[PDB]
RNA sequence: AGCUUUGCGCAGUGGCAGUAUCGUAGCCAAUGAGGUCUAUCCGAGGCGCGAUUUGCUAAUUGAAAACUUCCCAAUA
RNA sequence: UUGGAAAAGAUUAGCAUGGCCCCUGCGCAAGGAUGAC
């Protein structure tokens, strides 16, 4: 073989594992500062992922297949192979974009606060794509508008006369050299200008200074590994803006806020107005929780870094949620476990009759008292040159196609599947139609009793053609008894049929 | 490949030949200089390395073709008398060991399925999951899957190929880009490779059962190479008075290798010797497989004097050649004493008795793959006699 | 016509004409502005330079000529290389120089002695191999014939 | 030995029993799960299993 | 050799740039005397019959037609520049500028890939085609 | 054709 | 007079679709390409190229994912 | 009805068309079988 194998001494499957370096991995993780310390230099904080154990990284799965299932040229292949390098650079960008890591070459991203102290083409491209479609200015404007709305929601009680945003240039939301005032809200009274201190401080100190107009400002920053100290940097920025040569704020008692977009943090160390510091804190907390532009930016950053948290799955229907499936949301209790219908009959001598039987699938809606049976001919399941996984995929595709045949207005809002492993193929087959939630139903209902019916069972045995004929599962309870009562009666009837 | 342009003017042909000779000389000098620089550790690139590797591979192929042509012209290097003496010594050694020959695989071998599965697994492990596979690679994988599907039919086809296919196809030849010691990479035909792997697994199992390979043949599964070195070190001191130089005794451990052992393997002698151990039909099949047309790019040459290392049967062939060479070097009495009695053979680097350890200057000897190492504790009188001789 | 017609713009100061030693090539004084007085001044300057360069000129020239003659033994020009062939190559006639096709379309028997030696060695070995005790042989005829004795 | 022109497909409009058969047999859908996740919190395999 | 016909006249070269529009036009401004331009011509001959169906490469001599070396300022011994339908495409080599290659590319595959990427970028209209190579370094080790 | 250009280039080198 | 054979072309239906459908332009080929049965028997395909083309609809991402003006203000 | 400022169209999936294999109705060749006081 033309490949040099360094393990020329012995084989792992012949002599055994001669080393165990897992302890080395644990020691390297701990000695770097633990998981939290390692991620601190990374951009995990900006992703707003509060689960350091649940998040899953898409290994070579950021795109569809990075165009691997294609016949592109060599240049496209090289670009695809170099794409993971950009993601790796972006992941460890804060530890590498620090001005103390490279030489002083401070360059600010156009129309953005990203001050890339250096020239890393991969990380530069990743940052530019992350802030695509003029995201920085829009995010700043959205933050300002959200703060203004939050203030004006209960500004009357907080002694506010009139709140209006000043005429701030678009280039005044990204240029750190020259600042301005974001909110210009009047107070209708001699608002005692409290001493300019950090909002994180709990000290109530107010110097003998009063005025009428109080200003509030907001700044956007992308802090590095060392520039993540939002409180101190914000205090220094406010102090410099107080005596700024060109940042001519109208109110000298004008507080300023900062957003650590890179590290997902916010702070404000300006003149906290009497009774407004808790209001500013609550507004900032609510924004950082659910800021629209910030949420969009965090989603884009998560997508760019090939990181996507494992979304919660649909819960199982226990004995308490048994009756929850009768609501207006249409639920089709899909249970096609008995689709493997064949006749293994011991012939008199020589062999046994290996004649497959015509199978079927079960689709019933207790939420509406419906029953639709799709029969699977034995010819489709015999001689197809495939394993059982292909048959299961075909069954899931048939279920999805039957759902698509049903109108969208009649699409089942929930799809309870008895088969445990059939949920993933069901979601994959009809990912284009995600209005149906594949909820788990651990307690399997005896829906197989239809296959033992005098009419339904005989039809299923002889239904050599795929028929989507409907039926009434409830004998008369659809228009006579309650829907939950109808489901209970159907369950009792099926249990009696299965009993003996 | 000869350049024949009979429709061209004679002066034009002469000029073309002169230009070709000049370019060949320049290319040879450039390739030698680049190989020297690479061996020394000069700064090169991927394009330069690829070009130098290609030129070196072409030069090595041409040199091997010339060497094979000269071997055919000069005939067998080994004389008839020396070959007969070597065969007699090997026959005597085998008779003393009473090694029952490994017969052809019976129609109902107990472990035939296990050996076939092991060979198929060992051949499949080479095909790691890559971006894609070549058409020949795809055909090889398909044949492996088919063999894993019908083991009985695959074994029948392997037996038919072994008993009949005495003229195989062309085996490819590529050179691993090792900076210091370039090594070849020979790829056999897929069905031929499967047959060779089955034959090699069967021969190794039969040799292990019959104890064909001797203990001093070092590379084995029992002792890894570092453990082999540790065991040699431990057993060196275990000899009686292995350090007492007070009486003038001196111990000399000679570390040597058989230069060109793989290259200088007489195919006819290999056929004549392996038939004494392996099945006559199987030995003839292996000898025929040893002779193939090495194909690489536009260059194709035959092989008559060197065993191909790419073939899966090389391990057994190289082991038998090394055993013959060791029996020649160690001697009949010394090898017999080192291998103990046939009924109760001695372990590695161990003598049947303390007296049998000091019965000759040769005390410890480990015949690695193309690398010998003999520890000799020559007495003062013995050392003086050897120096005088 | 200039290159402006193509509508192209940017993105003897050539680098080849330039160098570290002596800067760029060429003469800073244009060869145009000459005259008869220029001829006289140039003649006087050249005569002075030649006079001041004749100290070791004879010995240096002789040594350099000898060195060039010596180097001619180991330094053949590419042209010189094919010079002998190119001289004779002109002898090809017009028919010979037109029939050149497109490139798209007693004695010593060395192997005889080798074959004889191999046959002798094989015969000697077989004579030695005829003395073997229990060398086994599985007949391919029987094995192939009995191969299909357990086939489905 | 010509070189194919640097041209690609125009647009996609067909799918299902016309182009889905090729994308299901030749470019068959793989697992697409349990082989692309990394579980950045835990470590499933050994430290140097590779 | 130099099978690629060098456009002797500057105006002839300009018309040749205006001649073909559906393919890639590459002009080798290197002087044929220097060995570096000889290596560039050899690399072009390697891709002479390959990129022919997608490109039309012409040689040039800065001594013959000086206007190209005085207006475009091609001072390198052998600089490879591109012009597509009266638009000099820029290859993002990363060497500070993108007007020329300026390197004796001895790899035929690299030149072929660069030509293909330049053609793709010209089809996409990008005046600065991102070169799929790390030309900013020597790419040797 | 190319012969003249090749000869011109060769004569200068 | 009614039907029907090779069936043809039209239109509908059923199914198949990477091994396949076809051009195959490169080549052999009704003047035999191929062999364990059949060998004094059989008689028309095979090697290599390339795709499986015509449109509509939903969704999907994006600020905009397109078909002849637009954001605004007291009224009519 | 009245009144002021003004990606060089992409990704993903099904449906039919489309390709061939079967039949049918149509149109008709050369025929095949029959009724003709």
């Amino acid at each position: 073989v033309l490949k040099q194998n360094p393990f020329w001494w012995t084989h792992q499957r012949h002599d055994g594992k001669l080393w165990n370096l897992n302890n080395y991995r644990t020691d390297m993780i701990q000695a770097l500062g633990g998981v939290e310390g390692i991620l601190e230099h990374t951009l995990f904080k900006g992703t707003y992922f509060p689960t350091w154990e649940g998040l899953f990284w898409e290994k070579a799965s950021g795109f569809e297949e990075s165009m691997k299932w294609k016949k592109l040229t060599n240049a496209q292949r090289s670009g695809l192979n170099q794409i993971p390098n950009r993601r790796f650079t972006l992941w460890w960008s804060p530890t590498i974009n620090r001005a103390n890591v490279y030489v002083g070459f401070q360059v600010q991203l156009d129309l953005t606060g990203i001050f890339m102290h250096g020239k890393i083409p991969t990380l530069k491209i990743s940052l530019i794509q992350i802030f695509r479609a003029h995201l920085w200015q829009k995010i700043h404007e959205s933050i300002v508008m959200d703060l203004c709305q939050v203030f004006d929601q209960e500004l009357d009680a907080l002694e506010i006369e009139t709140v209006q945003k000043e005429t701030i240039h678009p280039r005044k939301s990204y240029k750190m050299n020259s600042s301005c005032a974001d909110i210009l809200l009047f107070a209708s009274y001699k608002w005692n200008v409290s001493r300019p201190s950090l909002l994180a401080d709990s000290k109530d100190v107010m110097d003998s200074t009063t005025t009428q107009k109080y200003w509030i400002d907001i700044q956007l920053r992308w802090g590095d590994y060392d520039s993540h100290d939002i409180e101190r940097y914000a205090r220094a920025k406010f102090l410099d803006y107080t005596t700024d040569n060109m940042s001519i704020y109208p109110s000298p008692t004008g507080v300023l806020i900062a957003i650590d977009l890179a590290y997902n943090l916010h702070s404000a160390y300006g003149n906290w107005f009497p009774g407004s510091k808790p209001l500013i804190q609550q507004a900032m907390a609510k924004i950082m929780k659910a800021n629209p532009a910030l949420y969009v930016l965090r989603e884009r950053i998560r997508k760019g870094l090939q990181l996507y948290s494992s979304e919660p799955t649909e819960p199982y229907l226990s004995s308490q949620n048994y009756g929850e499936l009768f609501s207006n949301q249409i639920i089709w209790f899909v249970d096609d476990t008995n689709v493997y219908r064949v006749t293994i009959h011991k012939t008199f001598e020589g062999n046994l009759t290996t004649k497959p039987i015509n199978g079927a699938i079960f689709i019933f809606n207790p939420r509406t008292g419906q029953l639709f049976l799709k029969i699977i001919h034995t010819s489709v399941w015999a001689g197809q040159k495939r394993l059982g996984q292909l048959a299961k995929w075909k069954t899931a595709e048939e279920v999805a196609a039957l759902i698509r045949s049903l109108p969208v207005e009649e699409q089942p809002k929930q799809i309870i599947v008895t088969r445990k492993g059939m949920l993933d193929p069901l979601e994959v087959h009809l990912l284009d139609f995600p209005n149906i939630v594949i909820k788990g139903s651990e307690l399997q209902l005896p829906f197989q009793a239809c296959l033992k019916v005098e009419k339904f069972g005989d039809l299923i045995l002889k239904a050599t053609e795929p028929q989507m004929v409907l039926f009434n599962l409830y004998d008369d309870w659809l228009k006579t008894i309650s829907s939950y009562t109808a489901f209970s009666r159907l369950i009792l009837i099926l249990r009696a049929l299965h009993v003996n | 490949i000869p350049w024949k342009v009979p429709g061209l003017p004679t002066p034009i042909e002469n000029m073309i030949l002169r230009y070709v000779k000049a370019k060949a000389d320049w290319w040879t000098n450039t390739a030698h200089y680049n190989r020297e620089r690479i061996r020394r550790g000069a700064t090169v690139d991927k394009t330069v390395c690829k070009k130098n590797l290609g030129r070196l591979t072409r030069l090595y192929l041409k040199a091997e073709q010339e060497r094979q042509h000269n071997y055919l012209k000069d005939g067998p290097y080994i004389t008839a008398e020396e070959a007969v003496a070597v065969y007699t010594t090997t026959v005597h050694w085998l008779e003393s060991r009473r090694f029952s020959p490994i017969p052809f695989p019976p129609l109902s071998y107990k472990h035939d399925t296990k050996l076939l599965i092991l060979a198929l697994e060992r051949l499949k492990e080479a095909y790691s999951v890559k971006s894609r596979l070549n058409q020949s690679q795809r055909e090889e994988l398909g044949l492996i899957e088919q063999a894993y599907d019908n083991p009985h039919e695959a074994l029948s086809r392997i037996k038919r190929h072994l008993l009949t296919q005495r003229a195989f196809k062309e085996v490819g030849i590529e050179f691993m880009d090792l900076y210091s010691h370039l090594v070849p990479v020979y790829d056999v035909e897929p069905l031929e490779k499967i047959t060779d792997a089955y034959l090699d697994q069967y021969l190794w199992y039969e040799a292990d059962k019959r104890r064909l390979f001797p203990p001093w043949i070092k590379p084995a599964d029992t002792e890894p190479p570092p453990l082999l070195v540790y065991k040699w070190c431990q057993g060196i001191n275990n000899l009686q008075d292995v350090w007492e130089t007070s009486e003038g005794e001196c111990n000399v451990m000679l570390e040597s290798r058989f230069e060109k052992m793989y290259e200088k393997i007489d195919l006819t002698l290999l056929n004549r010797l392996l038939r004494l151990i392996v099945d006559h039909n199987i030995a003839d099949y292996m000898t025929a497989k040893n002779n193939v047309v090495i194909n690489y790019k536009d260059m194709n040459h035959t092989n008559s004097y060197g065993i191909i290392r790419g073939l899966q049967f090389a391990s057994f062939i190289v082991q038998y050649y090394g055993l013959v060479m060791d029996l020649l070097v160690l001697g009949l009495h010394r090898a017999s004493e080192m291998a103990g009695p046939p009924q109760m053979p001695n372990d590695f680097l161990s003598f049947q008795d303390i007296a049998t350890e000091a019965a000759h200057p040769i005390r410890l000897f480990c015949r690695y793959i193309d690398r010998i190492h003999i520890f000799f504790r020559f007495t003062a009188d013995e050392a003086r006699d050897l120096i005088q001789r | 016509v200039p290159g402006l017609g193509r509508g192209a713009t940017g993105f003897d100061l050539n680098d080849t004409n330039y160098d570290e030693f002596n800067g760029y090539a060429g003469s800073l004084f244009s060869s145009g502005p000459y005259e008869k007085d220029d001829e006289e001044a140039d003649a006087i300057y050249a005569a002075l330079d030649k006079r001041m360069d004749e100290r070791r000129k004879e010995r240096r020239e002789q040594r350099e000529k000898e060195e060039i003659e010596k180097y001619r033994m180991e330094r053949p020009k590419i042209q010189q290389q094919f010079s002998d062939l190119k001289r004779k190559l002109a002898e090809v006639t017009e028919e010979e120089w037109l029939s050149i096709p497109e490139v798209g379309d007693g004695e010593l028997d060395m192997r005889k002695i080798g074959q004889a030696r191999n046959t002798l060695m094989d015969m000697r070995l077989s004579q030695v191999s005829d003395s073997v005790s229990g060398q086994t042989v599985v007949d391919p005829k029987g094995y192939l014939t009995d191969l299909n004795s357990m086939i489905p | 030995k010509p070189l194919p022109a640097p041209l690609d497909g125009q647009r996609k409009k067909r799918g299902g029993r016309r182009y889905r058969k090729m994308k299901e047999r030749l470019g068959l859908t793989e697992i697409r799960k349990q082989a692309n996740r990394m579980s950045f919190g835990e470590i499933e395999e050994d430290a140097y299993q590779e | 050799s130099y099978m690629l016909p060098h456009l002797h006249n500057g105006w002839q070269v300009d018309q040749a740039i205006l001649s073909e529009e559906d393919r890639v036009v590459v002009i080798r401004f290197g002087h044929d005397w220097d060995p570096t331009c000889m290596k560039m011509d050899e690399v072009l001959y390697s891709i002479a019959e390959k990129v022919k169906n997608f490109a039309v490469i012409y040689l040039v001599d800065i001594t013959e037609v000086p206007d190209f070396n005085k207006m475009y300022e091609l001072y390198d011994p052998c600089t490879v520049m591109f012009f597509f339908r009266n638009k000099h495409i820029m290859i993002d080599l990363g060497t500070g500028n993108n007007n020329k290659i300026n390197w004796a590319m001895e790899d035929k595959q690299e030149m072929v890939d660069i030509i293909e990427t330049v053609y793709r970028g010209a089809r996409k209209g990008r005046g600065l085609v991102v070169s799929p190579k790390d030309y900013s370094t020597k790419y040797r080790y | 054709d190319i012969e003249s250009s090749l000869k011109q280039l060769a004569e200068r080198r």
